[PDB]
């Protein structure tokens, strides 16, 4: 029951006590684990940011990162290192505009690169960790543009040296499959596969529509790297889920997260991060309450656990708060982070049976994105 | 103040999240940080792109076509933050989406978000 | 009254006996069959029209007629921007002085003077009785009242429903009769987003009653030399067609290549495009503003052509920030618009779209 | 009795029934006037900080200017510009620090002189005014630097650029009382005169020790520059005051703010901006309330107003509020402005009577200082 | 929480403003952002100035001198943040005012704060 | 038996017998009327330290030998930082290991071997009872033996309490019997708020139990050569004193130029300063530490000589980190800490603190 300020007090009183002398010095985060996770606080558009590294076991704080405007942090699987995509201007929010991006040693938080994007490329946007994402390999880092058109940039991190932007059709997200290769979301409903080698036109191939015009679909949707697996809910539940394990798109059984009862009784889902996808378990945890059609960026008071295969509901948390967003640990037994933008708080259940285990309070101004590494 | 709850829109105080043009706003409205319904604020600069949306207007039951524009080139007032999505569609379906800052055309290409304007372009449909 | 001084306009409109060699009317450039426009190949083809002479060209796309009584009167309002006016460069300020200007243009209709358009109007035994039930005994003997009401039965015949019918898809949707296509609705969309609708509105918010899909403010879009319809027009290789800075009193420099946001009613059938017919699609013409804002090779050729666009005629004054939108139209886009601008046309010229 | 929001609703209700067109565009703040006030927020130690404008009459926010580390505002009292003298880091809170001074139009409020000050030489304190200061002239800015050594900066805004440090005794606080003359405060409990040319050791005199190196002179006294009135409280409401209008120090007589009676049973001045003093009136505002003697820095529930001169209490307000921070308009029947940390809100009094007449909230994460121009 | 109330110091949690050590804290307690009671978080820059007090620890009746020091180079914290004045002193004594940044002496220059340290270094004299 | 060997030690450590010529003891040089330091005028003033052949001068400053007791023997520590041990350059590993080398050093009292000294202790009958009754009969014969027998002796010796009395008015001040004056309570603020506590504190943090005023680590604090020792010391033009780097078993370059923090206490009575005596007056010391803080001219003047202090020795491995503050030290601070560091005076030395203030 004792609190991690309470032992550090007594650990501190027997110091003293004992005499005990220790150098005030840089401590280092503790190794990167699979319980480690990251809220970023995009802070309601504030020009500087904040990312929270914590300990998910503990519940603890273990360090920071800093941001500019609407960064997008990416997290290497393998936990050899964190970066993002962020964005400052030369008077607070205003004047020359910088794109960059930070590469970070995941213990000592250091930035390793600080790699300048030309052209001031970045999409500016509410937070969609989709927009920009790293290779599987670590070795290169792609983000979205939007304007003059889509685009995506292809930054080199073993260089620590930007490359090209890539010419696409009109399509949105970034979802790498491979060294050279991504695929996208586009607007006529189709994926699209878009393979890079190093110069020209890359090579793009759509697959079939999979959605007509009116299903909708978040702007929030998992992806396992690893798993190949994007999973992707539509505003009413409709789960989409595509196989990107070979290098070409198979498209999975839709699946349904509410029930016909619950989507008659206004059962949708909603928040920001709406979908976490636990790659070992092969499950599928979405945030739902009972909302009109047009209040889904609200918070969620209960979660949904379904079984990515069948389809099948194996859970209903409660979840106690507002929550707007949340992810899972992908070790065995995972946790379950459920954080509250208007809390500021991250709540960190047991996935299995959601209980409340414990909570880390004042995460910034308007945290939205969790992150965390998928390390085995 | 149940945000769940299908949104009601009143005609009766812009600086409110539920006045009834700003039923697809994101960020802050210009009224409080010293723009007004229509204007931006001294120093910030107004965008030329919009997100759009139709707003039922309660007060003479028409459906206008609203588009947003940022005002730009401004750390976030962090007055009156709203957060509405009328007909608010992913961002593939730009043209209807309210996460993207809305601020290409700015002048001095101002990309920081402050706060949002909400002008009348039509009548919907 | 009203009536009947729009029922003269009528006469006159297609009276070929107000040219000099009585060979043309004003239906002859304004073809109420071609959305009052010139379907008459030339030597640039469709880019300027063939004056009564037989070989005088002009050196501007001849406008369509429907719509253009919303126009206002030319002003400059509060804010310093000109507005309004007749002509690409709003050189006469409203319909009623520009009736007269084609019939004593030597390159058009071609009267030495008002004198020979009287002589020609007492020659009508129709023209007396109808002219002087309006205008009094003797109106046709005095040139300068003749001519005077003669534009005047002009201005008011172009001022009839006829001229503006509002009957176009766009006007019945927007009356709740029927719905757009997607693809329509999407070039709408697309429409009051990006930066067309802060030209081609009538109003900056709120909504208009009869809008026409103009500001009637005057731009420079940065456009090239239509090079056969120049070298037709015989004003030869050195000229710069400063459009508002040509109209009498404008003195300011700023105002120098700006022409006449045109209304795009009816634009589908009124090609080739712009005030110098350069672009003969309408699809070319939205692609033009490309130029501005897609970084892609593909933007900087006419399609037309297969050529660069080629450089403004007059490189300054650009509406760099209305046109610099940040954002490029793919191909998607400019299909909508494509769309939306068809829903333009009147009911009458539906049949036109091919 | 009609907010501010319902008045434009009807006004926007109004224009649309009419058909009446408006084009949108970048708003004008209104003239400069007595009733403005500037309201900084250092945001809690925040790498970047806003300061509202703001019509005290209407209680409305007219504009904002965004700052960066530890910022501080001055208001030319005549109401001509404003300025800052503020810190950027190149990313966000690391690697090269640029301090430089903004001049901004105060309608515009488009910055008009963007001044690098060479070799990062800003004082980084929380926001005490009296740390940066114009000269009467509106021409020269003076900014307290604490390290390697006290010193003061000069910053020319006339021709927009840095002139030089100027080296002083230990002392501290910056009260400009010339175009090339300034008072600090020392530790030995004298002021120190500083007048300074170009270039040549500044002439530096001593006025006599005017308080006991046990009694504590509090971190913001009120200066009004043009009566050249210096306002300083103690800890114990012990008010010394220091006429500097003949250009030299003279010691005005004691004042206490709080009776023997108050005293014993424990009243003492606290919060932030302690004090204010209105010049046309000649009466100093102090907040004060029931405390221990190291609660000097939280905030407090009343205002005693006393006259200057003589020493005797006019009032004793119950703002009804947490007050850190204090200030007046200057004009005549002037606001009492009642600035909430905690609140973020500044609340708006009628000094002669005390009410709370409205007040503006979201002012901001941790808002002090108050500032208004003394126009007349 | 009474805030005018006299300080009541406790040798039990040192995430509070009421821990001992903090006695003329400003700013944001280090262990809360990833330091320690005594050191500081990874990437900040500690500092080699300090400010003292003298703070009584109720654990053994003596009093210590603390002298705070700095985690520099990151936006602040914002966690934790605690703010008490026990025998602190204006600017003019600096080394018992604690509104300044005492960042000195932190590497790379790092002068932006983002907690603060409580180390003892004397029994109080 | 600590009693016992102690006092022998006083003997020994009186005994100018255990020089060559017989003109030098411990005391000689190590004084105890100040503090154990050497008094004597030599070549270079009071910088450096004459042997017994009345002729050679050592090149660095003669330390006290207050307080040197409380030293830990030398070692590294687990951040890297070697600490403790005697000499400025820590190559003896505690008082035992060093109370041998002055009786061997041909600059200091010049015996030629263990023999000869074994042969001096041989002679007074005092020492063949008081080295017998300790380590046995005979001891005196064995060179070795006896030897070892007087370092331990003079080790013990500098253990006692009137090495390190603990009485200064800091002592006292810190016990409660009495208060410091307002300049050295503002000194010692100061003092533990400023860049000094880094290095002259037992400890990175906590409470001393007998606090000594160092840290007892190595530091190149970019003192200049003294020219007049270096000179007198005849070790030549370019010779360069490494610091901790000389000791056998360092090899690390970044060792190179690194000095012991000495204890402060005594530190009032103990000049001149530095391991070569290169400042004369406290203040001097105090106002050297401004060379990398302060941005004013005056602060790259040595005040004792109005020109530059001095290119460092050894411009490498500087503790710049420590040094460079950002902050200088007003004359204010450096009067409070000079009145600080005389609190740290012994009480029997209190009388010496007046022909220097
Ligand atoms: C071909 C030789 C033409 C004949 C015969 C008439 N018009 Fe015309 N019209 C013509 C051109 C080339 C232009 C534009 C020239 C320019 O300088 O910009 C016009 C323009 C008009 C307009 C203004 C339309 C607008 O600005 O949107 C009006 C109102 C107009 N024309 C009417 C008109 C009438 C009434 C005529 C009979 C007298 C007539 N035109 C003859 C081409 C030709
Ligand atoms: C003002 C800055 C404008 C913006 C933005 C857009 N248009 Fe425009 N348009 C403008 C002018 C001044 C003119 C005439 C230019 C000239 O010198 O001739 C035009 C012309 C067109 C046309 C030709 C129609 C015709 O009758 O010839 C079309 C089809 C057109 N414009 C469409 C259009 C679209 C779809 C836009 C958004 C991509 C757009 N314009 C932007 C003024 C301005
Ligand atoms: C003058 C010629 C001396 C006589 C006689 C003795 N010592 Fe000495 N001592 C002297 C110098 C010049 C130095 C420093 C030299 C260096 O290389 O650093 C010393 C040092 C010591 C120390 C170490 C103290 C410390 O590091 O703080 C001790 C313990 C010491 N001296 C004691 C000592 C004894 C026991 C002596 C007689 C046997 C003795 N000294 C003689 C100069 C001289
Ligand atoms: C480590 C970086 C140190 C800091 C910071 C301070 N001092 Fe120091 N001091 C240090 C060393 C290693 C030495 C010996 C240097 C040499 O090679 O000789 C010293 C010496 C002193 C002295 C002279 C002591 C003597 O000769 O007996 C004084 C008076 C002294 N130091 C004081 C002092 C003060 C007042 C400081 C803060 C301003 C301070 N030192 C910082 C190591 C370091
Ligand atoms: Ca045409
Ligand atoms: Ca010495
Ligand atoms: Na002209
Ligand atoms: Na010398
Ligand atoms: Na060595």
């Amino acid at each position: 029951q004792e609190t991690q300020g309470q032992a550090a007090a007594r650990a501190a009183a027997a110091d003293l006590a004992a005499g005990q002398d220790d150098e005030p010095r840089i401590l280092e985060a503790p190794a990167p684990d699979a319980r480690r996770v990251y809220v970023n606080d995009p802070a309601h558009f504030a020009a500087v940011t904040q990312q929270f590294v914590i300990d998910g076991e503990a519940g603890r704080v273990i360090g920071m990162i800093d941001g500019g405007f609407l960064p997008n942090p990416v997290v290497a699987d393998d936990g050899s290192f964190i970066a993002h995509a962020s964005t400052v201007f030369s008077r607070i929010a205003r004047g020359e505009r910088t794109d960059y991006v930070e590469v970070f040693d995941p213990v000592t938080l250091l930035p390793t690169a600080d790699i300048e994007l030309p052209d001031a490329p970045r999409f500016l946007v509410g937070t969609y960790p989709w927009m920009t994402s790293l290779t599987p390999d670590g070795k290169t880092l792609l983000f979205y543009q939007f304007s003059p058109a889509p685009a995506v940039g292809v930054v080199d991190l073993e260089g620590k040296a930007f490359k090209r932007m890539l010419d696409v059709p009109d399509c949105y997200h970034i979802f790498p499959t491979a060294p050279d290769t991504f695929f996208m979301h586009c607007r006529d409903g189709s994926l699209a596969k878009v393979a890079f080698g190093t110069e020209g036109t890359p090579e793009i191939t759509h697959t079939e529509v999979f959605h007509p015009e009116d299903e909708f679909l978040i702007n929030h949707p998992a992806y396992s790297q690893k798993a190949g697996r994007l999973v992707w809910p539509t505003y009413t539940g409709k789960i989409h889920q595509i196989d990107l394990s070979s290098g070409d798109a198979k498209f999975l059984p839709a699946v349904e997260a509410l029930t016909e009862a619950e989507r008659a009784d206004g059962w949708r889902p909603g928040g920001w991060q709406q979908v976490a996808y636990h790659r070992a378990l092969d499950r599928i945890y979405l945030l739902v309450d009972q909302r009109d059609e047009w209040r889904h960026k609200t918070a969620s008071r209960f979660v949904v656990v379904l079984d990515a295969k069948t389809g099948e509901r194996l859970a209903k948390f409660e979840m106690g708060h507002e929550i707007d967003s949340i992810n899972v640990s992908q070790d065995e037994k995972p946790l379950l982070y459920a954080l509250s933008t208007g809390d500021k708080t991250l709540y960190i259940h047991d996935a299995e049976s959601g209980e409340e285990l414990r909570s880390v309070n004042q995460l910034g101004h308007g945290p939205q994105v969790i992150t965390t590494a998928d390390m085995g | 103040t149940d945000p769940r709850a299908k949104w009601v829109p009143q005609d009766n105080d812009i600086q409110a999240c539920d006045y009834w043009r700003h039923c697809s706003i994101d960020g802050n409205i210009c009224d409080c940080s010293g723009g007004s319904l229509t204007n931006c604020p001294p120093g910030t600069k107004l965008a030329t792109a919009s997100w759009v949306a139709s707003c039922y207007n309660p007060t003479d039951g028409q459906s206008y076509l609203i588009a947003y524009r940022d005002c730009c080139g401004y750390n976030v007032s962090g007055r009156c933050p709203c957060l509405n999505t009328e007909g608010e569609l992913p961002v593939y379906r730009p043209e209807f989406a309210n996460d993207i800052i809305w601020c290409f055309g700015a002048e001095d290409d101002a990309m920081t978000y402050h706060c949002t304007i909400s002008p009348i372009v039509g009548k919907a449909s | 009254a009203d009536d009947a001084l729009a029922a003269l306009g009528a006469q006159l409109f297609v009276d070929p006996a107000l040219s000099r060699n009585a060979t043309q009317s004003c239906a002859t450039c304004h073809d109420p069959a071609r959305a009052f426009t010139d379907p008459r190949e030339g030597k640039a083809g469709l880019a300027v029209s063939v004056g009564d002479d037989g070989q005088s060209h002009g050196d501007r796309n001849t406008p369509t007629l429907g719509y253009a009584a919303l126009v206002p009167a030319f002003h400059r309002d509060a804010n310093g921007k000109y507005k309004g006016g007749q002509f690409w460069d709003g050189r006469a300020d409203d319909l009623k002085q520009q009736a007269g200007q084609p019939m004593l243009n030597p390159v058009e209709m071609a009267m030495p003077d008002r004198a020979a358009v009287a002589a020609r109007l007492r020659d009508d035994p129709a023209y007396r009785t109808g002219f002087e039930a309006l205008f009094g005994k003797g109106v046709l003997d005095d040139p300068e009242r003749a001519f005077d009401a003669a534009a005047e039965a002009l201005a008011a015949y172009q001022a009839t429903g006829e001229f503006s019918p509002f009957d176009s898809k766009y006007d019945r949707v927007m009356r709740g009769e029927e719905k757009f296509t997607p693809l329509e609705e999407f070039g709408y969309t697309v429409f009051i987003t990006w930066n067309c609708r802060l030209c081609h509105m009538q109003r900056k918010q709120g909504v208009a009653e009869r809008e026409t899909f103009t500001n009637f403010e005057y731009h420079n879009i940065g456009l090239p030399v239509n090079e056969t319809a120049r070298e037709a027009s015989g004003l030869g290789a050195d000229h710069v067609d400063h459009g508002l800075l040509a109209r009498p009193g404008i003195e300011d420099p700023a105002q120098s290549g700006r022409f006449k946001v045109p209304s795009l009613r009816n634009v589908a059938v009124t090609g080739p495009y712009m005030h110098n017919g350069v672009f003969t699609d309408l699809r070319t013409a939205i692609l033009f503003y490309n130029k501005y804002t897609s970084r892609r090779p593909e933007a900087k050729i006419n399609p037309e052509t297969g050529a660069p666009w080629g450089e403004p005629e007059v490189a300054r004054n650009l509406s760099l920030a209305e046109l610099q939108s940040g954002l490029m139209l793919d191909d998607g886009r400019v299909d909508a618009l494509v769309a939306f601008l068809e829903t333009l046309t009147d009911r009458r010229y539906e049949p036109l779209l091919e």
